């Protein structure tokens, strides 16, 4: 097949972002709601929201680099 | 040999050194000006790192402060005018005797070389200080400790191995994606179109610069504990 | 490149436009922090000057106490000399009562003695009349009164 | 082939938009619910809203970048 | 293949209408529930509902413009 | 191949109905919940449903356009 | 390609139902929960439940009709 | 592609049975929870559930018939 | 291109099992939560739980039998 | 095709485990939440959770055995 | 690929940057600490300030009552002094003005009464007017013999 | 009882005996010049006469106290009356003769589809005529599996709802035909499209939900013919009852939503 | 084709983690929420959580072994 | 042919990171909500949240490893 | 098999079914049902009528008894008023007869005054006894009185 | 075909299964419904017949009240006439006793006046005897014989 690397890198960079997007959304919504319930705990909540987001976002990042390893 | 990322890293080093020397030139109570901004930033970061763990907030603080102050300025250098347009030449404005118009100002985090340095130094930091006050129990796999606790104890180790890899990959990926998005939107319409993306890029750069230090300290906290 | 130059100019313009608004709240926060530091050093310096002035406060309080003591014992001396006058006035009033309520009663006793002497001399003259004046008639017939009584019936 | 680049670009855009759409939806819904429950922390949660949305939005932008690297 | 441009054009729209379709729904549902729980905060949640809808619709518009580019 | 336009139309309609269907579901569920919890706001809040639902349909309708254009 | 139109019909039917299937379920579940919470408000909430169901069903029948046209 | 009709009749039923399955699940969960919280209305709202269920199954049924219309023309 | 019947059977089984699994999971979760909330109304809950489970597993059996036909 | 059997086995194992990957999760989450809300209803929620888990693993095992037929 | 030399150079540059930043920020950190965290000693100095404010005031109030009791003692002492001064002034001369006159008046009464009794002219003034008083209406017929008439006023 | 489940009776000519699939969409029985009588029309008559006979038996000598057929007829009719009054309480009397008969016809049509001999008997593996060159056209096909019957029901229901939506609320219908301002203008065209879809959706729903069930019963008779398709016989009884009741429910609900 | 076994390994691994990935997340979230609502019920709940995590893990492992056969 | 290895790496990276992403998102959301309800339970919920994150990230990392082996 | 002819014929069959079922069950069965409901509401109204009828029967009986008592009371009041009038007349007659009896007693007194004419029979015959004849001895030597016997007063 | 035999077998098995699973609850529900409706109609007819009985009892109560009023008014009139007769008789006897009392008082007055007349006659004869004795004494009655009798003792 000719031109399969293009669809390969596109598929990687696309499929890698359909899950972590929902993960980041759920994390941020939960953190915001919890801050709403108890404003004084936000200093102990954000520090767990952000490290959550990274734990999610890195997965999507594992797409991008692979795409850059496929595209380039 | 050197690349065009190293020269921007050096200019960021010069900028950081100049700012720090200006702040420390006149040290007195009731700061006002650049020294006030630097003190406020440092104290806000100090509180942020205290929230996770107050035991090591005063120990690994300079490392994460350097990490933030370097990555933030390296990311911000990518959106400045002249970045990606100035050519060293060893269509392209350097079309005659074409050398691909190599950009002189390449963001420090837009490479795989510099960004891997912070990842490996953070890895050796968590491995060193994790083993400092834990002995063999730091990286203990807990072989069948609570019912084949080794299986979970094994799959967590590779996560620790890829955590610096994930951090470096995410930093490089977001910086490169921002730069390429800026270039593409510039090519599409040369004015007034990348306005929602210009401010987005600097915000993302600052956010990732902060989150790098935040994640490293979180890993240190979950390592010692 | 011309396109690159235009993109850089637009990016710089947008960056400055956003940075002005961002720094305005940042300027407000910096001013608030500066004011907080100013008050946090102002309270410290006023506390230190109060600590320094406590030594003078000791002496000022001691001097105020001693001058108040001097003036209030002066008031006490004034009260004491007032009591002197009151006591001496009571004593002199008692002396006046002595010289009045005794001398007048002495003269009253003297006039009572005079009255009883007058009564005594009246009784004495009556007794003398009954003694000799009655006997002055027994020699001179002593029958005129009996004749008058017999005639009167 | 002659048109695999087109399907690559389309796949990249669509899969990069599949996740972040739901992520942004969840973020905004949670933030609006928290504001409605407690209106005194609006600027406190909106701050965590946008800096979450960008975290999600960047992912889609990732895909878009790859699209503009494939179609072009 | 000869109709690869057609399938790419269809795929871009179809896959870009998946994410924002759910995102706008979640945003509107959350804003509506917040309105019902507190009618006094109407404008201060309508603005953020519209902002989130604008973000998701922007992703959908990116998908649509990529499909139009492939179509043209 | 030969009948690529047919599968193009199929993909357009199906993937343009994947997202907006759930969007409509979530919008109507949220509006219904708000009505049940507070009927008095209905005359306002249902409007915020409609000005939302059409927006979501504006995605699927887009797919329908690609349904007919490719078919034409 | 010796039967690609069959795949087109299958995709038009199959993909056009995985979206509305969840949407109708969400709509009626929300309606039932609101009915249970407030038994009084029934005759009016079902009016909006059914217009939402009708819109979602129209979205699915779009795919069904497109599949039938390819079959014709 | 001599056996592509088999893939077609597989996709016609497989796809189109995912959404209705989750829909039926959500319907039953919501109705069960509602009658658990408000038992006195159980006899009333179940009729609304049994409608919606079939609605969702309708779409799934549309998946099957086309499948049967794919493998037999 | 022989052997396509194998991927047909696999596709039918997988895509007909990915839906009913989540459906019966949600059904059991809702039923068990309602039972835990109050245990008195149990039989009139398990009845509808098993009705829904039977319906969703019937969908799964639809998929399984149409796959076995290709296998036959 | 010299390899389609392997792809069919992979599809039959992978697909058909997404449904019995979310269904079991939702079942166990609901069961433990009902346990937490009411600790004395442990047996009557655990039995139903296991019943639902077996029901979903029935589909999972059916997919696995069909993969084995595609392979063994 | 990735050049190991570039990675080593980047790591060395990062280490040098960290060392320089730590050296430069040690002074600002110490300055901020001395400016902020030291104020605990300022708070305990406020405590000492209120302690010293009440301390000297306590002795001030003690002396304020000490002068009061001191003046009360002096006032009572001088009241006793005035009492003993006036009591001595109302006995020695009080008797001389009260009991001395009590018999001095009687003494002078005796001195005048003896003169009155020595007035034989008053003795003969009466005892002759009693004639022609219920007895002996005539002026005189017994010749007024003074054998016992002159004898009167025994006291 | 115990654990005597042996399933050996299930291992009786798993797939050698019954034919492979032998399904179709619609067929023609004819028998008269002109109108091409179908097997579905035969059942649509044998159910119509059955329903009429049941009605006559139930209303035969109406007694004050219900008993037997009169009792069950009263129960079904009053349950349907209450079910429809739960939605709308004004048009139950007018819409009842149509909606109730839709239920009573579709129910017996679906239940007749599970009678033995629906696919086995054909006046027209090897079976009888199937072995002969002449195709074994099956008799006694369920009427709800016909696309000429479900579409007839759908078009009758559509005419009814349109008639009673135009006889009430006035002939304006501005909510869907056309609107002047606001997003209601955009909502109206979608509402019109949904209303046009509605009879197609109803007919396709009924036809599919019965035809797929009949095909399932035949094909699961093809493999392991004995004692395995019992749960699915029960499931198809329930699905026939549902598709009967929900058709009536949806007709009346659409009527109510059109009136409002 | 000749590289189709690689695609088989990828599909077996890739599709085998979509289900269990969400399932483990839902189980852990439910158990942690139950612990937060009632700490004393943690111990028992934890066991059931580890019962839930293992089950779905098997269906992930059931995919993994395929990659240890096809890939190997 | 000539590129199916790239498609395999892309599919492994992508599909192996859409389940774990949502799983991590839900884990962090539930853990943060439990933090907001009870702060003192933090030490007893961060542990299990990290255990679940480790499990799902292990699934994703196994996907990435399988992709990289195909890439090698 | 979507031929219009079979569809139209079947639709006509369904319309015939709808009409025969409306004429067979839907009219009579609902007639029986709402007739039963009418019977129920009629029975409720009949129970209300029953309680109202019992209450008003009791009230009417009480009112009838009260009116009978009232008319009996007025009858006895009229009778006793007539009795009072009759007894007043009879006591007036008794008083006038007592007056007449007093009048004839006065007449008897006047007849006694007439009877007073008894001078020659007794008075002159007894006054001679009430003379010196009564006095002891009864000599009456020139102690008689020729004219004083008949003088009297 | 064997398909017909299999269909017969599974249909009979399903019918047998439903007979032992669904017959009893639907039969119980039908029996409960028909028992409830027959109890309702029995209550309706009971209420109707109770209303008829209440009407009959109201008519009977009205008749009883009318008879009671008739006998009450009859006995009231009888008592009124009896009381009138009794009061007439007692008034007549009171008049008779008053007349007899007046007659007795008149007779007592007559006899007392006769006694008073006798006393007056006695007083008159005593006065005339005194007058005639005084006249005789003034004329002839002056004797020494009366003095001798007085002195005789």
């Amino acid at each position: 097949m000719e031109g399969l690397n293009l669809v390969a890198t596109a598929l990687a960079v696309g499929l890698g972002a359909i899950g972590p997007g929902v993960g980041i959304g759920i994390i941020v919504s939960g953190a915001v709601q919890a801050i709403g319930r108890n404003p004084e705990i936000e200093n102990r909540v954000v520090t767990y929201m952000f490290i959550g987001i990274a734990f999610t976002e890195a997965l999507a990042i594992f797409g991008l680099v692979i795409a850059f390893l496929i595209g380039f | 040999p050197i690349t065009n990322s190293f020269v921007v890293a050096i200019i960021i080093d010069i900028f950081v050194i100049a700012l720090a020397v200006a702040a420390t030139r006149n040290l007195q109570m009731v700061p006002r000006g650049l020294q006030n901004v630097m003190e406020f930033i440092l104290e806000s970061l100090y509180n942020l790192f205290r929230n996770i763990n107050a035991k090591y907030v005063a120990t690994a603080f300079p490392l994460v402060a350097t990490i933030f102050l370097f990555v933030l300025f390296g990311n911000w250098f990518g959106l400045l005018p002249g970045v990606g347009s100035i050519g060293v030449c060893h269509h392209d404005t350097c079309a005659a005797q074409g050398k691909k118009l190599v950009p002189l100002f390449r963001a420090p985090a837009a490479d795989l070389n510099f960004t891997f340095a912070i990842a490996v130094i953070s890895f050796v930091f968590i491995e060193y200080w994790g083993f400092r006050a834990l002995g063999p129990g730091y990286l203990k796999k807990f072989f069948n400790t609570n019912g084949i606790m080794s299986f979970v104890g094994i799959i967590e180790f590779i996560s620790e191995l890829v955590k610096p890899f994930a951090l470096a990959f995410r930093l490089f990926g977001n910086i490169f994606a921002g730069e390429v998005l800026l270039v593409v939107m510039a090519f599409l319409v040369p004015l007034l179109l990348p306005l929602p993306f210009y401010g987005f890029e600097v915000f993302v750069g600052f956010i990732q610069a902060l989150i790098f230090a935040l994640l490293t300290y979180a890993f240190l906290n979950i390592a010692v504990t | 490149p011309t396109l690159f130059i235009a993109q850089l100019i637009n990016f710089l313009l947008l960056i400055f436009i956003l940075r002005a608004l961002l720094y305005r709240p940042v300027m407000n926060l910096l001013n608030e922090r500066t004011r907080r530091i100013e008050e946090s050093v102002r309270d410290a310096e006023k506390v230190r000057e109060q600590l320094a002035n406590a030594r003078r406060d000791y002496e000022a309080e001691i001097a105020r106490a001693r001058q108040e003591a001097a003036k209030i014992v002066a008031q006490a001396q004034e009260r004491a000399k007032q009591q002197e006058a009151e006591i001496i006035a009571q004593a002199r009033r008692e002396a006046e009562r002595l010289k009045e309520e005794a001398r007048a009663q002495a003269e009253q006793e003297r006039i009572r003695m005079l009255s009883e002497a007058k009564s005594q001399i009246a009784d004495l003259v009556t007794l003398t009349a009954s003694r000799v004046l009655g006997a002055e008639l027994q020699a001179r017939g002593h029958d005129a009164l009996i004749a008058e009584s017999l005639a009167a019936l």
